[PDB]
């Protein structure tokens, strides 16, 4: 039946158990989409990681190894590439929160935001918030007030109250409520607290998405 | 400021000068012919092997051979008559939107978010395939590529920009530009000189390889054209769109033709190919499940189920003897 | 575990 | 504003081909299926002695 | 006055043996053949077959309680259906607490099931079980015979070193076999697949107590759904074995006729939890349910 061609698919064979092994190798790292709104703070929590087309940048917490495709570089249609990272664990947002004033920036975060949050491939894809720049938000809440983003606030322009406001506009964008959780951080200058949170925020969904593969969820 | 009225002048002219072509529909004229409406196709192989979705396959024009890409960064060409795997390329980004198989068959390409299109030599005097040439001049993604020959590769981009390459010098030698969004699709001509770049901005443009000048352009789609497919004659191409419609546009009659819609059908076209002779038009929907479209009459002659997730490629072999269909589901089902 | 006798 | 004038001379040839009648092009597509109608695998079912894929 | 006790056993049985063949067919069918093969659906392939091929041997057993003790097939055919039985049940307890320990490492320990859990590793695991199971079952087929009456009956006890033929010595030769079979039944059948089970899903209930990771108490209803129904199924009868096994000597003799029906109700009980299992692990994932109706 097979006389020269045996050898072909012992060659079969072996590329398939090759193509095992590495999609394993591929399974086995958890993958994080970095879809920031600007170029400020994206580039920021990228460098506070350990370490054109689209940058692929690896680092390894406690045992897990993450993969973070940082997409900036793509400016395209997103809705005709974004089903690409239909399986990512989580989507890190990263949002300076010092673009208020500047510019209408914060509104076209948000924009992006309920973009990628009500999006039909990430229903269920947690997404990790970073409001980046607290420190120039300190600064800059005292001198610009933020009723120049949000006529809506009524509140005391101190950080904390600010601060908490930009988070509950961010995190009231998702409608679906259940089946993701928006992890907020303001990002810590060590890189070890950036670095924490992701991991904690990864174990969870890795906690979630167990849950929801056996039934239990 | 005169442009904007001249060109909407210009515009009304040509649309005067089409209707004015348009004599009579093609259903009309072909409302007597057979209506080859009893198309059953069996899944005559399931290529498995690919662990995550599959986004392009390429038939060789040998019409054994097939590359098909996918998301977990490998190219797979399979020996369509015996399930084998002949090469697995381990790509250098995973994020690859489309690929092709050289008409002479010694190369392979592929491309996707990383702007890149790589040309992968398969017939080496090492063992190994090993990539020749990586095309990187675009800003936008790659949503396909074709060979015209072992030394030109055409381009469709995500930035607007179709290019023409030189592998061996590694430079555009044409650059396509035109499009006012994002190029999904190409489709070279049977004769080579002519090809049919379809974009987000639902037209679809008849370029000239030669010079580099959109020859015609076509419009008739609502929403993103998907997948586009030349008439084996090369006087005519369908056009997939996110609109749930493939069209027939004919270049002499530089019009739309045929429309291929049904209501229970509301779902976006992935992939578009034609049959041998040109009276199938097998269509991929991302309703899981590819469609034959009796593209003389306009109704559904068969589907093609058996894929559980949509059916993201279409590709008939250069014999019409199979049709190739990989979808999102990380397997790969030859038909006939 | 079945009881035979 | 470049952009205008170029997308104005782009329908400028857009304006000036050499159109033929639908009625041709459809009955030239016609005229080609059937021709190729029986070297077609798909519209025909093709015997299993001839079908490479078993 | 004990006729009632017999009519629920013969229904506990009848039930068992229809649902069971029905749903986890269904299990076999959509997991192994229809669905993609994930560690946790592996898992459910192993339980259905464990728990389908023993439910198909129920019929034998029925049979058999129908004829008071008559064994008419055969030696082949009570070897295979006491084998099989044995290989099953012990499996269809071992794969619980299987499924309960992955269920506990892939929460408790989040990073090792992203890293190690893969379909390799997974189909490695799954033969301990089976392995486990076929080792405890030697006892069944090197020494489980068909065995003639003198009272005009053939009965498939076990038969212990046919060597000696002592009337005497067999009796006390029975006891201290059987006895081992009852301490292995207690410490490796019920205590500790019960113990993985039990400690298991009180450690993830724990934790995404503590975590609160969950919105709905689905996930806590669906553990103690599970882990109660393991126990009320199998405590009832192991606890009758165990009271049995330690009174073997005096029932080998017939004289404690209490436990003979002791041990058939109960039994029943625990054969239940077989069915039931396809009812309580795989139809209340929504996957797997709206897999099943888009099957057909
Ligand atoms: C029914 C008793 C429990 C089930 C049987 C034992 C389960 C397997 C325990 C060991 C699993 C593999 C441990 C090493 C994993 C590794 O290589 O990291
Ligand atoms: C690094 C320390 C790890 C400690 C915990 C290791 C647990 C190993 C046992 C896992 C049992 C389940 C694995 C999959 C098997 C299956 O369910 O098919």
């Amino acid at each position: 039946l097979s006389a020269e061609d045996k050898a072909a698919v012992e060659r079969s064979k072996m590329i398939d158990r090759n193509l095992r092994e590495d999609g394993e190798k591929a399974a086995r790292e958890v993958k994080l989409l970095l879809l920031g709104a600007g170029e400020s703070g994206k580039s920021t929590i990228v460098k506070q990681m350990k370490i054109t087309g689209i940058v692929e940048t690896h680092f390894t917490f406690k045992d897990l190894h993450f993969k973070m495709f940082d997409v900036g570089a793509q400016r395209s249609e997103r809705k005709k590439w974004i089903h690409c990272f239909e399986g990512v664990t989580a989507i890190i947002f990263c949002v300076a929160l010092s673009d208020y004033d500047l510019v209408n920036r914060m509104h076209e975060s948000m924009k992006l935001f309920d973009s990628i949050c009500n999006n039909k491939w990430f229903t269920d894809t947690s997404i990790i918030l970073f409001l980046n720049k607290k420190d120039l938000f300190e600064e800059k809440i005292k001198k610009s007030p933020l009723t120049i983003c949000y006529p809506e606030y009524a509140g005391s322009n101190t950080y904390e109250e600010a601060a908490a406001y930009i988070q509950c506009q961010f995190e009231d964008l998702n409608k679906r409520k259940d089946t993701k959780e928006i992890y907020t951080h303001f990002t810590c200058s060590t890189d070890t607290k950036n670095v924490q949170f992701v991991f904690d925020a990864v174990t969870d969904v890795i906690i979630k998405n167990n849950l929801k593969d056996c039934g239990l969820f | 400021d005169e442009l904007r009225q001249e060109a909407e002048q210009l515009k009304n002219q040509i649309r005067d000068a089409r209707k004015a072509c348009a004599d009579a529909t093609l259903s009309q004229i072909t409302n007597n012919i057979d209506p080859v409406g009893r198309i059953q196709m069996r899944t005559r192989r399931t290529l498995r092997g690919h662990l995550a979705k599959i986004y392009a396959m390429h038939w060789g024009t040998d019409s054994r051979l097939l590359v098909s890409a996918s998301q977990d960064g490998k190219l797979i060409i399979w020996d369509s008559y015996t399930t084998n795997k002949v090469h697995a390329i381990p790509l250098r980004s995973s994020w690859v939107m489309t690929c092709a198989y050289a008409p002479s068959g010694n190369y392979v390409a592929c491309g996707g978010l990383d702007n890149i299109c790589s040309i992968y030599n398969l017939k080496t005097r090492e063992g190994n395939v090993r990539v020749s040439r990586e095309l990187a001049g675009h800003t936008g993604y790659l949503s396909c590529c074709r060979f015209l020959d072992d030394n030109q590769i055409v381009t469709s981009s995500g930035d607007t920009t179709c290019a023409l390459w030189d592998i061996e010098t590694g430079q555009q030698t044409t650059t396509f530009t035109g499009h006012t969004g994002d190029v999904m699709s190409l489709s070279l001509a049977p004769d080579t000189r002519l090809f049919v770049s379809g974009a987000c901005d639902a037209s679809a443009k008849l370029w000239d390889v030669r010079e580099g000048m959109c020859r015609q352009t076509f419009t008739g789609h609502e929403s993103d054209i998907n997948a586009i497919c030349f008439f084996p004659n090369g006087n005519a191409f369908a056009t997939g769109s996110d609109d749930a419609t493939c069209r027939l546009f004919d270049l002499r009659a530089d019009q739309e033709l045929m429309t291929y819609s049904h209501d229970n059908i509301i779902c976006g076209i992935t992939s578009v190919s034609f049959s041998k002779s040109g009276r199938l038009l097998l269509a991929g929907y991302d309703d899981f499940n590819c469609n034959v479209w009796d593209a003389l009459k306009a109704d559904r002659a068969g589907v093609l189920a058996g894929h559980d997730n949509r059916v993201s490629c279409l590709g008939v072999t250069d014999d019409g003897m199979a049709v190739a269909t990989g979808s999102w589901d990380s397997f790969l089902k030859i038909w006939n | 575990m079945l009881f035979i006798i | 504003i470049a952009q205008a004038r170029k997308l104005v001379e782009q329908l400028k040839m857009e304006a000036n081909i050499d159109r033929i009648k639908v009625s041709k092009a459809a009955a030239d597509l016609m005229a080609y299926c059937e021709a190729h109608a029986k070297e077609d695998p798909l519209l025909t079912p093709v015997p299993a002695s001839e079908n490479p894929f078993r | 006055g004990y006729l009632f006790l017999d009519i629920i056993t013969y229904l506990v049985f009848a039930v068992t043996f229809v649902l069971g063949v029905l749903g986890n067919g269904l299990v076999i069918w959509v997991a192994g053949f229809r669905m993609t093969h994930t560690v946790t659906t592996i898992s459910y392939l192993n339980l259905a077959v464990a728990d389908f091929c023993f439910t198909s041997t129920l019929p034998f057993f029925m049979v058999r309680k129908a004829m008071g003790g008559h064994w008419p097939f055969g030696w082949f055919l009570c070897k295979f259906v006491f084998t099989i039985v044995d290989i099953n049940l012990f499996g269809s307890v071992f794969l619980i607490a299987l499924i309960a320990l992955d269920r506990c490492v892939c929460v408790l320990h989040p990073v090792w099931t992203q890293n190690h859990r893969t379909v390799s590793l997974a189909k490695k695991v799954i033969i301990g079980p089976w392995v486990m199971a076929l080792l405890l079952t030697l006892p069944v087929i090197i020494r489980v015979t068909t065995v003639p009456g003198k009272t005009g009956t053939v009965a498939c006890t076990f038969n212990f070193s046919p060597w000696t033929n002592d009337p005497k010595e067999r009796i006390n030769v029975a006891v201290a076999m059987l006895t081992v079979r009852g301490i292995i039944r207690f410490i490796i059948g019920f205590s500790a697949p019960m113990s993985i089970v039990a400690v298991s899903y009180g450690l993830i209930a724990t934790k995404i107590h503590k975590q609160g990771l969950i919105k709905s108490s689905r996930p806590l209803r669906v553990l103690s759904f599970v882990a109660a129904a393991f126990f009320l199924c199998w405590s009832p009868y192991q606890v009758v074995a165990l009271i049995a096994t330690v009174r073997i000597r005096e029932l080998l003799q017939g004289m404690y006729k209490e436990i003979g029906i002791a041990v058939d109700v109960t039994s029943a009980l625990a054969f239940f939890n077989s069915c039931l299992n396809p009812m309580l692990y795989v139809f209340m994932g929504q996957d797997f349910r709206e897999r099943l109706i888009h099957a057909l």
